[PDB]
């Protein structure tokens, strides 16, 4: 059903895109519990919806800090896109609202924690393990790209593991709906396509370059381009000569040579055959793409569970009180949120 | 080894985005 869904999906997304849901909950409806992660101008907390008992992950963003770091349009992008999309491997936005000081996005909670945690701990994933995850990302990008959405921040830190061991892509902070090309220098250094670094203008093909980095990092335990400083990483990316671990299969290597491809006219995902150049690659020969979509494949790794509200798969973070000023801040800037 | 070089680097923890 990786065809029938896409058709109905565009019509549904466009309606929500053009008429976004707004102000669908209030802060006092949630018991805040624990910080699950942190960002440039906020944090994500585990919360319990008191009325239903459900647990959620609440993203809290300081309006003033968003403005100061000129992320207003990016933040409006994030919420407008998240409220409009629907796909098995995307976190759900359940509620959103704002108060005098903050913006709130209440999302689905992924008890399995971040892929990043597991990947660093174990060192690296086997190729079948990496393939299982990578298949979900390919399907997700097929979906997003069908909607003229670019994602622009793929990395293990932004991929949650759910109770069944399947991926939930989170963190739509740099997502953008764009027909044609765009120019913002954004993303994470290790994952940036050369087009981005060279400020040439770029398109959805940067996400497929990022898929190449992700698969490399999953199977190797380290990314293809690393250094101590971003500029040194950028220098390696633009030079662009990837070298593979000796344990990489010939098939994996061929796939990565076609994803980590500087030439847009040759990069898989960006040819006339689109995503099927990837789906049909020999490395994915064993993958049942429909089974993956239907979540009927046995996950390689099911996280250690516990009664909802358990956060064993998360790092501990310094807790801070959520202050709400008696005066409204940046109201005009975030009018449509 | 490349792995040992990665582990000795300053970028084995969570990586910050850039913007823009
Ligand atoms: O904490 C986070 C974050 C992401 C963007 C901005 C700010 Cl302020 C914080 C993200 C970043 N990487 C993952 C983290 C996170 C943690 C848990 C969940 C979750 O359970 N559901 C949905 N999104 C999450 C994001």
């Amino acid at each position: 059903s990786v065809k029938e869904f896409l058709a109905k999906a565009k019509e549904d997304f466009l309606k929500k895109w053009e008429n976004p849901a707004q102000n669908t909950a209030h802060l006092d409806q949630f018991e805040r519990i624990k910080t699950l992660g942190t960002g440039s101008f906020g944090r994500v907390m585990l919360v319990k919806h008191m009325e239903t008992g459900n647990h959620y992950a609440m993203k809290i963003l300081d309006k003033q800090k968003v403005v100061k770091l000129k992320q207003i349009e990016h933040t409006l992008n994030e919420k407008r896109i998240l409220q409009a999309v629907n796909f098995p491997f995307l976190v759900k936005l359940e509620f959103s609202f704002k108060d005098n000081s903050n913006l709130y996005m209440v999302m689905e909670y992924a008890p399995g924690g971040e892929m990043f945690s597991h990947l660093r701990r174990i060192g690296r994933f086997s190729e079948p393990h990496a393939r299982f995850y990578a298949a979900q990302i390919v399907l997700t990008f097929e979906y997003l790209h069908s909607l003229d959405l670019i994602y622009r921040d793929l990395k293990p830190e932004n991929l949650m593991i759910d109770q069944q061991g399947y991926i939930k892509v989170t963190d739509f902070g740099f997502a953008k709906r764009v027909k044609g090309r765009t120019w913002t220098l954004c993303g994470t250094p290790e994952y940036l396509a050369p087009e981005i670094i060279l400020s040439k203008g770029y398109n959805k093909a940067v996400d497929w370059w990022a898929l190449g980095v992700l698969i490399y990092e999953m199977a190797a335990g380290y990314p293809p381009f690393f250094a101590d400083q971003p500029i040194q990483i950028y220098e390696k990316i633009v030079s662009g000569k990837v070298r593979f671990p000796s344990h990489f299969s010939s098939d994996l290597k061929d796939l990565l040579r076609n994803l980590l491809q500087v030439d847009l006219t040759k990069r898989f995902g960006n040819l006339k055959n689109g995503v099927n150049d990837i789906k049909n690659h020999k490395w994915f020969a064993t993958t049942d793409w429909i089974a993956i979509y239907q979540r009927k494949v046995e996950a390689p790794f099911i996280p250690k569970f516990k009664g909802p509200g358990d956060t064993s798969n998360f790092d501990d973070y310094e807790e801070e009180e959520i202050r709400v000023s008696i005066n409204e801040k940046c109201g005009k800037e975030f009018s449509e949120f | 080894t490349t792995y040992a070089d990665f582990i000795a680097s300053g970028r084995t923890g969570r990586r910050n985005a850039i913007h823009d």
